[PDB]
RNA sequence: CGCGACCUCAGAUCAGACGUGGCGACCCGCUGAAUUUAAGCAUAUUAGUCAGCGGAGGAAAAGAAACUAACCAGGAUUCCCUCAGUAACGGCGAGUGAACAGGGAAGAGCCCAGCGCCGAAUCCCCGCCCCGCGGCGGGGCGCGGGAAAUGUGGCGUACGGAAGACCCACUCCCCGGCGCCGGGGGGCCCAAGUCCUUCUGAUCGAGGCCCAGCCCGUGGACGGUGUGAGGCCGGUAGCGGCCCCCGGCGCGCCGGGCCCGGGUCUUCCCGGAGUCGGGUUGCUUGGGAAUGCAGCCCAAAGCGGGUGGUAAACUCCAUCUAAGGCUAAAUACCGGCACGAGACCGAUAGUCAACAAGUACCGUAAGGGAAAGUUGAAAAGAACUUUGAAGAGAGAGUUCAAGAGGGCGUGAAACCGUUAAGAGGUAAACGGGUGGGGUCCGCGCAGUCCGCCCGGAGGAUUCAACCCGGCGGCCGGUCCGGCCGUGCCGGCGGGGCGGAUCUCCCGCUCCCGUCGGCGGGGGACCGCCCCCCGGCCGGCGACCGGCCGCCGCCGGGCGCAUUUC
RNA sequence: GGACCAAGGAGUCUAACACGUGCGCGAGUCGGGGGCUACGAAAGCCGCCGUGGCGCAAUGAAGGUGAAGGCCGGCGGCGCCGCCGGCCGAGGUGGGAUCCCGAGGCCUUCCAGUCCGCCGAGGGCGCACCACCGGCCCGUCUCGCCCGCCGCGCCGGGGAG
RNA sequence: UGCGAGUGCCUAGUGGGCCACUUUUGGUAAGCAGAACUGGCGCUGCGGGAUGAACCGAACGCCGGGUUAAGGCGCCCGAU
RNA sequence: UCGCUGGCAGUCGGCAGAGCGAGAAAGAGAGUGGCGCGGACGCUACGCCGCGACGAGUAGGAGGGCCGCUGCGGUGAGCCUUGAAGCCUAGGGCGCGGGCCCGGGUGGAGCCGCCGCAGGUGCAGAUCUUGGUGGUAGUAGCAAAUAUUCAAACGAGAACUUUGAAGGCCGAAGUGGAGAAGGGUUCCAUGUGAACAGCAGUUGAACAUGGGUCAGUCGGUCCUGAGAGAUGGGCGAGCGCC
RNA sequence: CGACUCUUAGCGGUGGAUCACUCGGCUCGUGCGUCGAUGAAGAACGCAGCUAGCUGCGAGAAUUAAUGUGAAUUGCAGGUUGAUCAUCGACACUUCGAACGCACUUGCGGCCCCGGGUUCCUCCCGGGGCUACGCCUGUCUGAGCGUCGCU
């Protein structure tokens, strides 16, 4: 707010006496704003209670080696059909999860092609579901340059551009990532991994360049190698329904008393 | 999507040069459709209205099939007045109704030196863009 | 009041701070128009190094730093004459001169000289007029293989 | 006495110029508080801050060491990170508080006076001729007039310089005009549904448009249009188009300015005073036996002077050269001209001001300073009859709606009118327990179904079994084949990464093609990784294919009625 | 304090510190400043951009110094130091969650004996932590005797308590 | 006889008190002023003392049945 | 609520065999010799289930909110001109509560649930701020300076306007006639009766239309007074001052 | 029964909350970064057919010229060889104001030149151009028992 909001005016108390609340007044004159109330957040008009500053934090630092971490995270959760499905994209008829085309793709230039692409690879009811999710936004969003909202498509990852974008940009709901140039905030919208990527043969091959195997480090970061797990076999089941530990266990005891 | 980092989505700010334009830029809003035949003919769009083109109503009240001949353009409330487009008042007096260009197919244009230049202009315009598109 | 054990501390708050804040927001802006000024430099000098004139070997001063070398202001007018350019002609040709500094000793007098006539025979001079060449000019066969170098011109590594 | 120079000093509506005042966000120079904190208060803090005065620019100021250091030394200024809440200051209390070095952004250096040498070799103005001209300059001509020896110009400035002599090298510089070749400002244009059916007062809504899931899309930002539009319109996208004007980097021509360098030896030349420094006083600083500034007194030197964070003497070192001047860049910007955006506010909010707002209004004045947005899609803003003096009503009419009637979107509460119901001598209201009466609801008014079996009437293409085809789930004690390993073992295997593990060539420096030394390249070795070959192990439940076997399901035949439904 | 009603109305933001929780890496860690590549003023990368901060070493006002020892064998001046060479080599006591061993024993006729599982008197190696005893580093005090050499000195070093 | 113990951090509010049986100082005395021990009120509702901060009983989630405490049983008003 | 830091992965099913509550440690142990195709529910493990004891509270502390408000990122092939937000309701309900969901009416263009994120986020008070409305109450009051009556006219309308008559007052230091300061069109005429003139009005200094101020000889202009104020000069950091 | 009072509900008032809107603010960023004696900023007064305020403009006064554009402006009237808008480089720009002939009533002047008076003979009238302070370079006219030289 303007750091001189309410603070124009002239004004003083009028003091004990005059059977009035001691509250700062404008001083004298014939006008409506005249021992009104000036100063304080309880009055019409005068500052609010804290300023809000610019000096606020209004940034905020996370370290590297986890910002690479999340990325992996997401990377890891977006080839995992039930949790493309629990994010709602709709790949009841995609061919292989981790869907990844040839390299003539990226020299594409029309979006007619492009669409065509896309009804091929049968990716074209997440598009249709956007576009039955286009409406208007609830709020004061409206008068703020916000009015209309959507749903997020499929990602397309791209390690060279020769027209991709210019075919890509104009579908709804599509965003454009380079495979070295990744992000969280397009790899995870709201927060929630298991975005539907599309990615190209070149951009798969070197992924795992960018960000090394489990014996060999990242070739083109500085000193990065994956995270290790705290545990390897998650699956839980098969472990406690296992020879071993069903061998030393004792009775179960289900019978209520 | 708008690339060019000089012109405004901004909401107020659109409203604001819509709602006080100048008379020359109030010309350019108030555009009209030709009719099927003339925009295949003259290879041409759209086209600013003039005070003596005959149209159809397309939308609203007094949507139909009649040609109309534009009586006067009134710019400052956006409307353009039909000569049979109009009601009648309490005390007997007949009135315009005010139509808004858009809503609005042209059927013949009237022509002159002027017209006929940016005629030509728009359709050598489209020509060019379609010769570079294939 | 203080309370219970915790550090007693000294806060400079007691002027008039908040008249008298800096803020950072146009750090982005600021960054963007010195890149852009640094490739409009760039390429109005054509064929010239983007990082200016070469600079010389030169040993920090301190106990704590004098095992480390970086690089300097200027070359020294006594190895530049011991290397044989003009003192008004180096920073024509591109090499750094500053008439202040002495030499002490004769090891970096003689690293400094190596390097100055390792620079010189490896630049490429263009003739003053395109059609006529002279003595010192190079030849069009590098002449058509000239070009930019970027970052410091011969890197000082220790 | 007069006349004539010069020096000082006047007067002009003398000829031609220049300053004043405004704004003031950022900057430069002075002046300069007190609230406040210290739980009182006087030094200290607030604070070199508010207020006051003066002066600019598009930035200003600063700036090329009378520097930092004590190292194997760095090298103008300015800004950022760090140094650092540190050394230091402080009723040693509260509190305050830098600099060097290191890493970056930017990078650029120069000119006088003085000492000297060149016949004042210098500059200004008037008149005339030619050229150019909206930045008043170029050439020529004047026995034209002045400035200047009480010092103009050329060379030249601490990095040394000048002259002479001898060697080597050199004619690629600049500007004033003219013409020619390839960013900015303005103007006008450039895709595709008003398709069929159907809601509505109005459609931009809803459904559809095939086997091309209507058409465009490098254009699905936005705004308008009678709700809610990629295709109705303006725009949006495009290294898209066309038309004018201005500049630059380029080119050629004309003309003018200068006849200019380097190395070696010899001989000469070499610097800024009421200033530095000292005493004292006052302010200031982290600067403490005095950091900086100023007043007054004293008042310099030339192997001198300054500095080397404790006063002084003596003695060696180090490092600069004050008392003259110019200088872009990086840096600052709540005023101004344009712009773009926002996890901001949404008419008691946001600027005081969304509106005829610094307006109305109050004060002698300095100054103080508001309230105030919304009919409807479109005025279609209620013709006409009637009562009344009129306001104001009754009909009539427009509109989808007057339950939107000119302060008119929605229309809450306090308060009031009327209608209906109920009640009423301990003010009223309240908690717990019932009872009575109302308003509505149950769509209450003969009251649950759900499986299996028995019996009776029915009606079907009908069950079990068998055959043909498809799919699926589990196996083969050890079927065959693959793929993988955050596994291993080999290799007369082919490579990338790294190494503070070792050792043929080139470059450099010092030595009469030579010895020894420095930088790099090459080679070997080691570790890791990738790939090819071969062999074990494990998996195929984040990761399978085929044949066989079993089982299940579906479809089709065949089943023909004590079956099945 | 309060006639009544509506709207507004008061622990916020910055910086520092302390502790507790969550995440990543871990004797390291952190690019925040700089640089390179519509949303995007985001995001990604740099490692010879880790300069630097904090941590990894303390103590003294300062000059400064700066974090185990014992045994064997003989000698020089019983022991002790050094020459030596080798050997062991980084505390002890008590209490300690857990782990290890195991006298024996856990039935379907009776005996012998196998395997697996289990319980278990008693005995052990002992985490983190607590208490105590020793030891080592810096300052200081008291008492002492030796060693070193480029300069044998108003020198340097060492011991016990 | 009864009971699971030890131990470490960070921490708000408070720092005006008042009353009663027995002990007790000043004062003629005080619903006065000042102490000791225990329990209360403050922070606490409930049955009785007609009425009451501290008196007697008893301490509290929302309910049904039963029985009691202190105090009561002519009528108000449950119970001779 | 707390404790038991109790129980449940055993839904082990024709590849089957239904168990783990019972005073007193530990095997529903393995081996060596002497027809009919069938079997409820469950377990968002941050879930479900079983026993015990307990429940006062100001200052203060902590936990849980599928309590509530505004905005952002995700998501609901969410809702909506066949009716959103908002508002009213003797209608039906849920929740211990914060609150919420349906029905009816009015209204006419947008809104909400879930997972996270952010905050100018919840009012009964502050002689709180602004706006509005009551009882008081049709109450107080419309009492300083002697005073009015009759007839007519106009007018829809007369205690108050105008005309005439009558009776009074000011009483020449006036309730008269004229100027200065100040006001600024209030002056004059015509018309109107919404608002104002504290009753009313046919009237008005109200409102609306138009009009109206003439100079050699009235004043200013000219003079100088008490005083003010430049230049020369001085002082002054400076605006400037003396 | 009725009046009066109290509660609830319907409708109607008073009042203008809530909700939805928004040609306005606030904050951040970018480019530029420009006043004045050739008369600024500010102020005063005037200018429209019907016009108070706001806006625009200056006696050429809700604008002239020129260029682009290309048929309107509009509340009511009126009458394409270019209406209206925008751009804006030509022209013009009242009185104060640093404010400049002296003072600030708008009063009083002086000088030169035109046109009336005149027939230059002066007055009188109208118009035009000058008339501020400081300061620089040069010019002219000067001053000094200041320093001299010739007489
Ligand atoms: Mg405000
Ligand atoms: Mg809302
Ligand atoms: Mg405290
Ligand atoms: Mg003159
Ligand atoms: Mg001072
Ligand atoms: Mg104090
Ligand atoms: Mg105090
Ligand atoms: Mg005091
Ligand atoms: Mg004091
Ligand atoms: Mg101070
Ligand atoms: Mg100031
Ligand atoms: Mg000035
Ligand atoms: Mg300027
Ligand atoms: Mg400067
Ligand atoms: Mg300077
Ligand atoms: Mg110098
Ligand atoms: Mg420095
Ligand atoms: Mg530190
Ligand atoms: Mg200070
Ligand atoms: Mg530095
Ligand atoms: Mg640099
Ligand atoms: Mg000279
Ligand atoms: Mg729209
Ligand atoms: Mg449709
Ligand atoms: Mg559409
Ligand atoms: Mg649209
Ligand atoms: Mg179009
Ligand atoms: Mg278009
Ligand atoms: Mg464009
Ligand atoms: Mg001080
Ligand atoms: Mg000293
Ligand atoms: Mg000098
Ligand atoms: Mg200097
Ligand atoms: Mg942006
Ligand atoms: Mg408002
Ligand atoms: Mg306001
Ligand atoms: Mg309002
Ligand atoms: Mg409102
Ligand atoms: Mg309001
Ligand atoms: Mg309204
Ligand atoms: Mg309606
Ligand atoms: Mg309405
Ligand atoms: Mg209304
Ligand atoms: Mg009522
Ligand atoms: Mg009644
Ligand atoms: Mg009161
Ligand atoms: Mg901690
Ligand atoms: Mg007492
Ligand atoms: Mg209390
Ligand atoms: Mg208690
Ligand atoms: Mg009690
Ligand atoms: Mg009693
Ligand atoms: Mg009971
Ligand atoms: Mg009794
Ligand atoms: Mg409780
Ligand atoms: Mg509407
Ligand atoms: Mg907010
Ligand atoms: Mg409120
Ligand atoms: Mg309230
Ligand atoms: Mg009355
Ligand atoms: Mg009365
Ligand atoms: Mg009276
Ligand atoms: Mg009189
Ligand atoms: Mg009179
Ligand atoms: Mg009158
Ligand atoms: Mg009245
Ligand atoms: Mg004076
Ligand atoms: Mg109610
Ligand atoms: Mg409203
Ligand atoms: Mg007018
Ligand atoms: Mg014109
Ligand atoms: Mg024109
Ligand atoms: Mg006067």
């Amino acid at each position: 707010v303007s750091e001189l909001a309410g603070h124009q005016t002239s004004a003083e108390s009028w003091g004990t006496g005059r059977a009035v609340a001691r509250i700062p007044r404008v001083r004298g004159g014939g006008t409506h704003r005249s021992g009104q109330g000036a100063f304080g957040n309880m009055c019409r008009g005068g500052r609010m209670f804290a300023p809000t500053k610019t000096w606020r934090r209004w940034h905020r630092r996370v370290n590297t080696t986890q910002k690479r971490y999340a990325i992996c995270s997401a990377l890891a959760a977006s080839a995992l059909p039930a949790l493309v499905m629990s994010k709602g994209h709709r790949i009841e008829e995609v061919p292989e999860l981790p869907l990844v085309v040839e390299d003539k793709v990226e020299g594409y230039k029309k979006t007619k092609e492009a669409v065509l692409l896309l009804k091929k690879l049968k990716a074209w009811n997440d598009i249709k579901k956007v576009y039955a999710s286009q409406r208007m936004r609830a709020g004061k969003g409206k008068m703020r340059n916000r009015r209309r909202i959507q749903r997020r498509g499929p990602c397309v990852i791209y390690n060279e551009d020769n027209g991709i974008v210019k075919a890509f940009r104009n579908i709804p709901g599509i965003t454009l990532l380079n495979v070295t140039k990744l992000n969280i905030l397009k790899l995870a919208p709201g927060g929630h991994v298991g975005r539907f990527c599309i990615w190209t043969e070149s951009a798969f091959r070197k992924l795992d360049d960018l960000y090394g195997t489990w014996r060999k480090a990242a070739s083109l970061k500085s000193n990065y190698n994956l995270p290790m797990h705290k545990m390897l076999n998650t699956d839980l089941s098969r472990i406690l329904k296992s020879p071993e530990i069903q061998r030393a266990l004792r009775a179960p005891r289900k019978k209520i008393h | 999507m708008k690339f060019n980092p000089f012109v405004t989505s901004d909401r107020s700010k659109n409203r604001k040069r819509h709602f006080n334009a100048p008379s020359h830029i109030r010309r350019k809003i108030m555009s009209s459709p030709l009719s099927k035949e003339l925009r295949q003919k003259y290879n041409v769009r759209s086209m600013p209205i003039r005070k003596d083109d005959e149209v159809q109503v397309v939308r609203g009240h007094y949507k139909g099939q009649q040609i109309g001949k534009v009586v006067q353009v009134y710019r400052k409330k956006y409307v353009i007045y039909i000569e049979r487009v109009q009601r009648e008042k309490a005390n007997g007096t007949t009135v315009h109704v005010g139509i808004h260009p858009s809503k609005v197919v042209i059927t013949r244009l009237k022509l002159d030196k002027d017209r006929k230049k940016i005629l030509e202009r728009k359709a050598k315009s489209r020509q060019v863009g379609k010769e570079k598109g294939k | 009041a203080p309370s219970r054990n915790g550090m007693i501390l000294k806060p400079h708050f007691h002027k008039d701070w908040q008249r008298r804040v800096a803020t950072w927001f146009n750090q982005p802006a600021r960054k963007i128009r010195r890149r852009k000024a640094r490739q409009a430099r760039a390429r109005r000098i054509a064929p010239r190094p983007a990082a200016g004139p070469i600079r010389p070997i030169v040993r920090c001063p301190t106990v704590r730093y004098h095992t480390k070398v970086r690089a300097g202001r200027g070359f020294s007018l006594e190895e530049l004459r011991v290397a044989g350019i003009h003192k008004k002609v180096a920073r024509t040709i591109g090499i750094s001169v500053d008439p202040r500094r002495r030499n002490k000793s004769t090891e970096s007098l003689q690293a400094n000289v190596q390097r100055l006539k390792e620079y010189r025979s490896k630049l490429v001079l263009f003739p003053r007029k395109p059609s006529a060449p002279k003595k010192g000019d190079s030849s069009a066969e590098e002449l058509k293989l000239a070009t930019q170098l970027t970052g410091p011109v011969m890197p000082i590594r220790n």
